[PDB]
């Protein structure tokens, strides 16, 4: 009673599966190029241990023939193969060839060696001591020869002729095919003279990965007619019986098709099979609630780990040489670095683009909130007596005027007194932002103003909260403290409270701030929005309005194993790994190396990753705390949410910056192509000249900005003739508004200077340098 | 053929229609028009308002001539697409003060039940097949061809009464998600039908998003001599395309099995494929004029011309791309002196390096685009979508941008983004292209001149 | 070659936007609008709303192939000719 | 040389558009308007209305010969001087 059920989803798309598949395909695209380079390196060619001891035995009579010999010896992460060499004697009778080659037999000082010649005819009675090697560079052998005699071409055993037993025959293969048939950890351990091509192995590995992903996606999206495979018992938290029990089953059922291609047309067959697998995985991925994608990822990781450690380990039971070695070592290092970087990029992409559906909805939500609240009307108020009519006509119909996206919490008004009543400048010309600032009042006041009869005042201070504050006003930095008014719950009582505040001089005396802000929920898209309205009052009659609508998603730490939690812990692990690596390098390879670039980028990356992870964790914790505070009771308690929105914005910005750095580094590593290595080289070869040119440009831009603002300050109504035409203002405001009254901030100066530098063609001077450099580097790689 | 299809000034036709329907204020006292709709009450004011003024023109139940030339064919039709209450899940701790939430539009969450005073087709769901409709691909989402529809009348009084009856028994509630208005005109002076479709989207988050579409068509083609001339030219074009197909097949089959390392044979097959697609589209479209025959025998019903407009737009796009590539193909023949040959040689030699550097340039461009989308994508109205970010940066290169909006979205990282973008785009990336091109041109000219002058 | 490409783009823009934008309502109007695009004094809102696909493609492709491939070729030709002339005169 | 060509265009613009456009009413207005055009501040509406032919021709020819040929000749001089200075310093 299971059969199969078609998901039949909506038009929505899940980006986690698509991103994972895209990463898994592009990593193979890079793997193919690197492994093809290494194969062409070891395609035709390549088909301390050796010392200055007597490795020849010519005392024998008729103890040799024209053939080949080999020595098999393994050790601690060391092995060897066969040998084949000859000269002019062509391996004559009892030939004493005291010579060694640059073989990869970098074995240790262990008493395990098997030397076997080739049975060129009948059984040879040769009695040679050994290929003695004592000490050349590292003393990896022992100066002792056993001179053991074996059968025809039989592997004569020795240390640093009828033994055929499982204690020797099979135990010897415990190191022979241990890592050759282990297809996962075998891309860099392929013995030569074999028909593997090092691309079939990678193709099979990607086949396994893609089929793991496809099987898990099909199980989580199609086979769900038993326990709803969602929420009831398959919770997103690791249950140890639903996350691994599916991965193991998927691996077991996918082995039969993976074993079918092992050792032509297999390349195209595997390509089309992984194409259909990724297509079906993407098609089924749409019907994925956000709580089950993490379970699918965990199941895929567990299945890969089980395949790497569970079945493949038991699958086995069924001159110019130094530069070549250095090049292959460099290729292996590049390969592992590529794998690590690809995992890091996948983690970063999941952290940043985990929820891309809410990003489009947040913009429309905030635009609708702005347009329904009459943002233009509020931002254009200048007198402290139209705020009450604005609240009467706009805000109150918006709160109690039942409509979509309910408020979810009463509003509140918070004031700071400043206890330093200000004498206002006569109306007319503007004053420079704000001035005449003193201290912040803290005392209590009864109805009206300062008048304590029995105890504390009716308008208590309402001390600031520990967490969530610092709105960062226009020219001041505030907190979460100040006298608070609840504004009431119903519309009728709200009118009475507003009239009571108006008639009792709640704001007219000092009038520093009002801080109108509550909340707003949207369950259709599942997004909250913190709305903040502030009136900063530089002086009596001078008003500055501020409106900010910040949309966010309330993800709680108590929800379990959310995707942000997994991304944060992965980022923390990556940052720890990078920090340990760079600290080890800085401590071992000399000291005081911070004098040059390269020791700064790694620290910057570590700091960025740590900041991202910690900010995300702090946002989760703050959201959980705020929700727990609000849930316990909501008669009139406010429980603002501004800090959660600010933390979410900071985390998003940090993740975007980290992804930007990763993409830039990915662009940097394109130099490995033969003809594409020039470009970056020139960019790092013309740096001093570009720095000198940009210093000159900075001086010229500063000079122009000084000239271009000493005469636009003379705005009035007529600047000049030449200065009005031969002048540049950076894009925006084509018709100049002139008169930069208290608005000549740093940013517009940089804007106008930089844009004026471009229009006049001053930046094109860079070409004058770059071209010359490109003409020199490209001539240094053709002739020499 | 392109001059024939892009006829004389029909720009003024659609211009007058649009300015009549889009730019007219909804009322004598209001300043809002269709292009600047704000809420649902504004939509109701527009419906019984500027729309009725622009539809019926006074001159037994005489017909309506919109400009005393444009004849209103049949009657206009209004349609609504809405979702159902209960397609939306809310947290269990919040199910005390809120009871109703409506999901975003989707085919799975559509409402297919009668509502209100269930009397006619305006309160009964009609399937897409029964409406002869199709998808639209609006702005927020792609909408189905079904919904609740009403066919208006030929006179103004009856249409006004119908709209008043729809408004009195509330028809656009919080569950609605899209509204369509459709009609057509003829303008018998020239031979050119016009199809008008106005769409209003009500997103779940709130607000109103309007859009419009005015499309001219020609369905009675063979009238004058120029029409016969155009038909003859089209037949000649078909013969030319057949000849090119035969030549391509013969010259790929006999020899040259590689055939693709030239860039002058891939362009030919691209042109052939595009032209064959255009011919097939035209053949399939011109034979489906049965809607016109059905309408002409009963002129009191809504004529369905949306499919013809869609296929006309597709044909126009295909023809434009094909003619652009045909014009590009002219470079194969401009080689007739030593001056024009060396420029082609320089371009062909520098193409590889330009592509190699353009890969890196586009990677950096997309890094900037994704950073801008993630940072400014919720407050600026110009970075709301990724492709919009790409277009915004391409406009920043031209200098067509407003720096005020970007800085007020973020005091920090706002000026930094613009400054670093402009600097690294005009001081570094723009000059490497010049370096590569100049080096290639210099080496080509030098070697050509040295081998030519020393022979 | 530059004007061949310019006329190809102008014809494409005339066929695509020739009935809605009013800056491409005539072939010469298309040419003048393309010359003004270099100066960066266009709207791009009307042309993007006239065609959501093949509208922005035209603009982006035109800008890329006009500022990155065509101006640099003119300046490269001028630079090479000036250097050759100066060297020849100095040798003379 | 550039100022000679600039004055030629300024006089042509003054004689053509000098009585309708209000940006070419006097010679200095013509010069300043051309300088503003170089920095991308064209209007092109009054220019088009005042003369449907010889109005667009002036604008197109000015833009082409200013942003593709004339202003690309300073950079050639600077580049050649830089190359010669660097070569001389390296040799010495
Ligand atoms: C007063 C003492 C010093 C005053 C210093 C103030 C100077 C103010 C800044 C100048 C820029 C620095 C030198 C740049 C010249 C070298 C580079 C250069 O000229 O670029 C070319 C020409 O550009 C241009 O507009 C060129 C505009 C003119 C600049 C060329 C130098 C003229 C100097 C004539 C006499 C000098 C000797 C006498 C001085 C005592 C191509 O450009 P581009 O493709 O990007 O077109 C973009 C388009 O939007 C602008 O037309
Ligand atoms: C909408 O559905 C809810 C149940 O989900 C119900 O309580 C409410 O009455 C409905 N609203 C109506 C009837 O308009
Ligand atoms: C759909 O087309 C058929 C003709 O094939 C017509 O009879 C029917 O009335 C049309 N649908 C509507 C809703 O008018």
């Amino acid at each position: 009673h299971v059969r199969f059920v078609f998901p039949e989803p909506t038009a929505d798309v899940n980006y986690i599966v698509m991103l994972t598949c895209a990463v898994c395909l592009v990593t193979y695209m890079v793997m193919a190029a690197i492994l093809h380079k290494l194969d062409q390196l070891d395609a035709s060619r390549g088909r301390r241990f050796k010392y200055e001891i007597l490795v020849k035995t010519g005392w024998g009579r008729g103890s040799g023939t024209t053939a080949h010999v080999g020595i098999m010896l393994y050790g601690v992460d060391s092995r060897s193969g066969h040998r084949h060499l000859d000269g002019d004697r062509a391996f004559h009778r009892n030939s004493l060839d005291i010579f060694r080659i640059a073989t990869p037999h970098s074995l240790g000082s262990v008493w395990k060696i098997r030397v076997w010649h080739d049975n060129k005819g009948l059984s040879p009675a040769w009695f040679l001591q050994h290929v003695i090697v004592r000490d050349l560079q590292t003393a990896r052998s022992a100066f002792f020869l056993v001179n053991d005699w074996l059968s025809v071409e039989t592997e004569a055993n020795g240390g640093l002729a009828a033994l055929l037993r499982f204690r020797r025959l099979l135990v010897a293969e415990l190191q022979r095919g241990f890592f050759d048939k282990h297809i996962w950890l075998s891309i860099w351990d392929r013995p030569p003279r074999s028909r593997f091509t090092r691309i079939q192995r990678a193709t099979c590995c990607v086949l396994l990965i893609c089929l793991f992903l496809g099987a898990n996606a099909v199980w989580y999206g199609a086979v769900g007619d038993s326990a709803y495979s969602t929420g009831h018992v398959s919770r997103l938290s690791p249950l140890s019986v639903d996350t691994v029990a599916v991965g193991l089953v998927s691996s077991v059922v996918v082995y039969p098709v993976y074993l079918a291609i092992l050792f032509s047309l297999a390349h195209g067959l595997s390509l089309l099979l992984v194409a259909v697998a990724v297509a079906v995985s993407g098609w089924v991925g749409a019907s994925f609630p956000p709580g089950v994608s993490v379970a699918w990822l965990l199941s895929s990781s567990a299945s890969f780990l089980a395949s790497f450690l569970g079945w493949e380990p038991l699958k086995v039971l069924l001159f110019l040489a130094k530069e070549e070695a250095r090049k292959v070592k460099r290729l292996h290092g590049m390969l592992r670095s590529l794998l690590v970087y690809m995992l890091f990029l996948l983690v970063t992409l999941l952290a940043s683009y985990g929820d891309a559906s809410c990003h489009g909805h947040a913009y429309r939500l905030q635009s609708a909130i702005k347009q329904e609240l009459h943002s233009r009307a509020f931002l254009a108020i200048t007198r402290s007596e139209e705020l009450w009519p604005w609240m009467a006509h706009v805000l109150l119909p918006y709160v109690h005027g039942n409509q979509s996206s309910p408020e979810l919490g009463p509003p509140r008004l918070r004031q700071v007194r400043l206890q330093e009543a200000l004498y206002p400048d006569p109306p007319g010309p503007r004053v420079h932002t704000c001035s005449a600032a003193g201290g912040f009042s803290t005392s209590d006041y009864d109805v009206g103003w300062e008048s304590p009869h029995n105890g504390s005042g009716t308008w208590a201070y309402s001390a600031p909260d520990l967490l969530g504050a610092w709105s960062w006003g226009s020219c001041a930095v505030y907190d979460s403290g100040g006298y608070v008014q609840e504004l009431g719950l119903s519309l009728e009582e709200s009118r009475d409270r507003l009239r009571f505040l108006q008639l009792h001089n709640w704001l007219d005396n000092r009038s520093r701030a009002v801080f109108l802000e509550l909340t707003r929920y949207s369950p259709a898209v599942g997004l909250h929005a913190a709305v903040t309205l502030r009136l900063e009052f530089p002086a009596a009659g001078r008003a500055l309005a501020a409106l900010s609508v910040r949309p966010f998603a309330l993800r709680r730490l108590s929800a379990g194993l959310s995707l942000p939690l997994l991304t944060s812990v992965c980022l923390l692990l990556f940052a720890v790994h990078f920090a340990v690596a760079e600290a080890r390098t800085w401590h071992r390879e000399g000291r005081w190396r911070v004098l040059r670039l390269g020791a700064w980028a790694r620290w910057l990356l570590v700091a960025l990753t740590a900041a991202t992870a910690l900010v995300r964790l702090a946002q989760l914790g703050a959201a959980d705390r705020q929700w727990t505070r609000f849930v316990r009771g909501r008669p009139r308690r406010f429980t603002s949410f501004d800090q959660v929105a600010q933390l979410s914005s900071a985390a998003r910005g940090l993740a975007a910056s980290l992804l930007f750095l990763l993409l830039v580094k990915a662009a940097q590593q394109l130099r490995f192509v033969r003809q594409w290595s020039v470009f970056g080289k020139t960019l790092c070869r013309a740096l001093p000249e570009l720095l000198g040119v940009t210093l000159g440009l900075v001086v010229l831009g500063v000079a122009y900005a000084q000239l271009a603002i000493l005469l636009v300050s003379s705005c009035v109504d007529s600047l000049w003739s030449v200065a009005q035409a031969l002048l540049v203002l950076c894009p925006g405001t084509g018709l100049s508004t002139l008169c930069p009254a208290e608005s000549w901030h740093l940013s517009p100066l940089l804007c106008v200077g930089l844009w004026a530098l471009r229009l006049w063609g001053a930046l094109r001077l860079g070409a004058v340098i770059l071209r010359w450099r490109y003409h020199a580097l490209r001539g240094e790689l053709y002739r020499p | 053929l392109t001059y024939g299809m892009m006829s004389s000034n029909v720009y003024y036709y659609t211009r007058m229609m649009s300015q009549l329907f889009l730019d007219t204020p909804v009322s004598k006292t209001e300043k809002t028009n269709f292009k600047t709709l704000s809420s649902m009450e504004d939509f109701w004011k527009f419906t019984e308002g500027s729309l009725l003024d622009g539809l019926y023109w006074k001159m037994a139940d005489n017909r309506s001539f919109i400009f005393y030339e444009n004849l209103l064919l049949g009657v206009p039709r209004i349609r609504q697409l809405r979702v159902r209450n209960g397609s939306c899940s809310i947290p269990q701790d919040l199910r005390d003060e809120i009871k109703e939430c409506y999901d975003v539009y989707s085919v799975s969450s559509e409402d297919r039940a009668p509502f209100g005073p269930r009397n006619g087709t305006a309160w009964i769901y009609t399937s897409e097949k029964d409406l002869n409709g199709s998808s639209h691909w609006g702005i927020i989402a792609t909408y189905s061809g079904a919904g609740y529809y009403l066919d208006l009348s030929r006179t103004r009084e009856e249409t006004a009464a119908q709209v008043a009856s729809l408004k009195k028994n509330v028809w656009l509630d919080r569950g609605t998600r899209a509204t369509f208005i459709d009609f057509s005109v003829y303008n018998a002076n020239i031979n050119l039908f016009c199809v008008v479709r106005l769409l209003v989207e009500f997103p779940a988050t709130g607000g109103v998003i309007p859009s419009w579409q005015f499309q001219p068509l020609k369905l009675i083609r063979y009238v004058t001599t120029f029409d016969f001339f155009l038909a003859a030219c089209e037949i000649i074009f078909c013969f030319f395309i057949f000849y090119y197909v035969v030549e391509e097949i013969l010259e790929i089959r006999i020899h040259k099995l590689h055939y693709f390392r030239s860039f002058w044979n891939c362009l030919d097959v691209v042109i052939v494929v595009l032209s064959v697609v255009a011919i097939g589209i035209n053949i399939y479209r011109t034979s489906n004029v049965e809607v016109l025959l059905q309408f002409l025998e009963d002129q009191n019903t809504f004529p369905n011309f949306e499919h013809l407009a869609y296929w006309q737009i597709q044909f126009n796009n295909i023809a434009a791309v094909t003619v652009f590539f045909v014009w590009i193909k002219l470079f194969k023949f401009i080689n007739f002196n030593r001056t024009m040959s060396q420029l082609s040689t320089t371009m062909s030699r520098c193409a590889k390096d330009l592509f190699g550097f353009a890969i890196m340039f586009f990677i950096i461009f997309l890094a900037y685009a994704q950073l801008a989308y993630l940072v400014f994508g919720t407050q600026v109205d110009d970075f709301s979508t990724f492709q919009e970010c790409i277009f915004t940066q391409f406009r920043i290169i031209l200098g067509d941008i407003n720096f005020a909006e970007i800085e007020e979205a973020n005091r920090v990282l706002g000026p930094i983004y613009f400054t670093t973008f402009v600097f690294f785009m005009f001081f570094i990336l723009l000059n490497m292209f010049l370096a590569i091109i100049n080096d290639t041109y210099s080496e080509v000219k030098s070697d050509l001149a040295q081998q030519k002058a020393e022979m």
